């Protein structure tokens, strides 16, 4: 929780509820590779239809959308290195006043690990042909 | 009015793979 970390990416939808982009420049200053596996993990497993119920993100949508903010509960995924981490996702409709367009939803997605895992191991470049 | 309030469809149906894939990549342009 707090105010501290980075491991995080954001959604933007239009008004007709469909994707068009993703801001994940937070995960970039994490330095750390696999962003995508994460990324698309987290995003399945949100928009994932619990049981007999609807996915999340639908219960996150029209809560948004009749209130204007909602956020989803902390769901477990497992990465392509086995690796179980949680993470939440909220939702915040935004509309345009300036510009002549149309509203979009913002989805934040955090990613919150159970366990440390975060070791000392910046070093996967080091050559590439002659340095000094 | 209010699109959202309908226009986010009630169905909310995700997306396949290739559109996450090409959002995450970035660039607008495609070098090449």
């Amino acid at each position: 929780g707090h105010m501290t970390g980075v491991e995080s990416f954001m959604t933007k939808q239009d008004t007709t509820g469909k994707i068009i982009s993703i801001d994940t420049s937070s995960l970039r200053a994490a330095g750390r590779t696999g962003w995508e596996d994460l990324v698309r993990k987290c995003i399945y497993a949100f928009f994932q239809p619990q049981g007999r119920e609807p996915s999340y993100a639908r219960q996150l949508f029209q809560e948004v959308m009749t209130r204007g903010t909602a956020s989803s509960p902390s769901y477990r995924f497992i990465l392509n290195d086995g690796t179980m981490l949680s993470a939440h996702t909220r939702c915040k409709l935004c509309y345009p006043q300036s510009p002549d367009m149309q509203p979009f939803i913002m989805g934040i997605h955090i990613i919150d690990r159970e366990h440390s895992g975060l070791s000392p191991q910046d070093d996967t470049n080091s050559g590439m042909s002659i340095p000094r | 009015g209010t699109w959202i309030g309908e226009d986010i469809f009630p169905p909310l149906l995700p997306p396949t793979e290739q559109d996450l894939t090409k959002l995450l990549l970035e660039g607008q342009g495609e070098s090449g």
